[PDB]
RNA sequence: GGCCGCUCCAGAAGAGGGCCCCCUUGCCCGUUAUCGGGGGCUAGGCUCGAUGUCGGCC
């Protein structure tokens, strides 16, 4: 009796392109449910996209996807689908599948009582590009309370994600790797910083290790203080 | 004509054991057809309450819901550590269903002023044609802070972007980057680059600055 | 004046339609689907009624 919803099909597509999402259900019958797609743009709220009742075939859609998106269901597979055509950048989001249980004794559908893990959809005309990595160097001017700050600017990559470590994982305390920002160019950028004792700067080596799997890039940048 | 759901506040800080209330106002009557969801970062929402006040199966009894007209409230009677999360209201009186924008419940701690650092663009970056100037606000609380860029004493607008971490898992602070992006041409037209920070933990604004070429 | 009627005029004429609110769906109901009852409005703009300030007949 364990309800499960397993989404798949997300990925990266160009504006104008298409993707088909799948939601494989177990633990209940699709014909005893209303199935939904709800999306969440990065850092934003929840937006309903489409619903279907597999028992009747009835469907409904958010105005902004009508004509572009089709929700469907295959009860022989207990799977619901979202066919997404004419995709655009503003459709970039995590797409959740969700279920409302049917209750024959009730008189209308109630809330979204179970949600799957989500599948990420990114729509962008940007081309895959590894980051340019630049030092954020500590200066003698910049020592506060015996502590120095340094870091790496990880600029102009696509798509997400990058990971950053320091000294191959040996340095974890005081590290802050900021969320990426989508620049107007369509490329992403972020910084990773760490605070360290200022007296250490002459006798410690600080290296940021930047990984961008989509471009198969691993870059190590030594960050050292500048003199006068 | 859709029904809008307006949630306030966008975030609130509390401590374990506090009574927490989150509110959601429907733009018009939804009777009692309101649900409440909890969502943790990187995770799917979970249903807590439906029909305004009915606890969904398995949800702990410290969660409760109430209605006063178009105002709907979720109350956590004694906040637990697993309750720091974002909470969403939703109406289903009328299709399309609509959600509030969410309320993030964050961890209260003592005020902490940011340590501020400014970074000139690297020569490596200048060679490529761009100049990112980074201002760092490290380990501060609360989240509210104002970062202002000044170039040769001229207040900048529209050419910077901020990024803020989630609350640190160990000390509950925030850190923030503000990045000023100029072309190399523009960056060479000016000398003084200054980041000015206003925050409750600081008696007066802190300014870190440098002179290009020094 | 009388009878017949709405095919044109009048709005002097009330139902349909639409909007809002209360009741945790509350006689009975309810399309795998949000009702019912009550309350607050919208009139001459469409339909269907009704009417005469209308038309026909005598
Ligand atoms: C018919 C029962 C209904 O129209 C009359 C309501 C009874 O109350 C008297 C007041 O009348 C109104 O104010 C109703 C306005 C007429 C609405 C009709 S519906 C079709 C047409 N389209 C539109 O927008 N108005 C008119």
């Amino acid at each position: 009796s364990e309800v499960q919803l397993v989404e798949s099909g997300g990925g990266l597509v160009q504006p104008g392109g298409s993707l088909r999402l799948s939601c494989a259900a177990s633990g209940f019958s699709l014909s005893s449910s209303s199935m939904h797609w709800v999306r969440q743009a990065p850092g934003k709220g929840l937006e309903w996209v489409a619903s279907i009742s597999p028992y009747s075939g009835s469907t409904s859609y958010a105005d902004s996807v009508k004509g572009r998106f089709t929700i469907s269901a295959d009860t022989s597979k207990n799977t619901a689908y979202l066919q997404m055509n004419s995709l655009r950048a503003e459709d970039t989001a995590v797409y959740y599948c969700a279920r409302t249980k049917y209750h024959y004794k009730n008189y209308y559908w109630w809330a979204l009582d179970y949600w799957g893990q989500g599948t990420l959809v990114t729509v962008s005309s940007a081309s895959t590009k590894g980051p340019s990595v630049f030092p954020l160097a500590p200066s003698s001017k910049s020592t506060s309370g015996g502590t120095a700050a340094l870091g790496c600017l990880v600029k102009d990559y696509f798509p997400e994600p990058v990971t950053v470590s320091w000294n191959s994982g040996a340095l974890t305390s005081g590290v802050h790797t900021f969320p990426a920002v989508l620049q107007s160019s369509g490329l992403y950028s972020l910084s990773s910083v760490v605070t360290v004792p200022s007296s250490s700067l002459g006798t410690q080596t600080y290296i940021c290790n930047v990984n961008h799997k989509p471009s198969n890039t691993k870059v190590d940048k030594k960050v050292e203080p500048k003199s006068c | 004509s859709d029904i809008q759901m307006t949630q306030s506040p966008s975030s609130l800080s509390a401590s374990v054991g506090d009574r927490v209330t989150i509110t959601c106002r429907a733009s018009q009557s939804v009777y009692y057809s309101v649900a409440w969801y909890q969502q943790k970062p990187g995770k799917a929402p979970k249903l807590l309450i439906y029909s305004a006040s009915y606890l969904y199966s398995g949800v702990p009894s410290r969660f409760s819901g109430s209605r006063s007209g178009t105002d709907f409230t979720l109350t956590i009677s004694s906040l637990q550590p697993e309750d720091f999360a974002t909470y969403y209201c939703q109406q289903y009186r009328r299709r399309p269903i609509t959600f509030g924008q969410g309320t993030k419940v964050e961890i209260k701690r003592t005020v902490a002023a940011p340590s501020v650092f400014i970074f000139p663009p690297s020569d490596e970056q200048l060679k490529s044609g761009t100049a990112s100037v980074v201002c760092l606000l490290n380990n501060f609380y609360p989240r509210e802070a104002k970062v202002q860029w000044k170039v040769d004493n001229a207040l900048q607008s529209g050419n910077s972007q901020e990024s803020v971490t989630e609350q640190d898992s160990k000390d509950s602070t925030y850190s923030l980057s503000s990045t000023l992006t100029l072309s190399k041409a523009d960056y060479e037209k000016h000398k003084v680059y200054a980041c000015e920070v206003t925050h409750q933990g600081l008696s007066s604004p802190v300014t870190k600055s440098f002179n290009r070429g020094e």
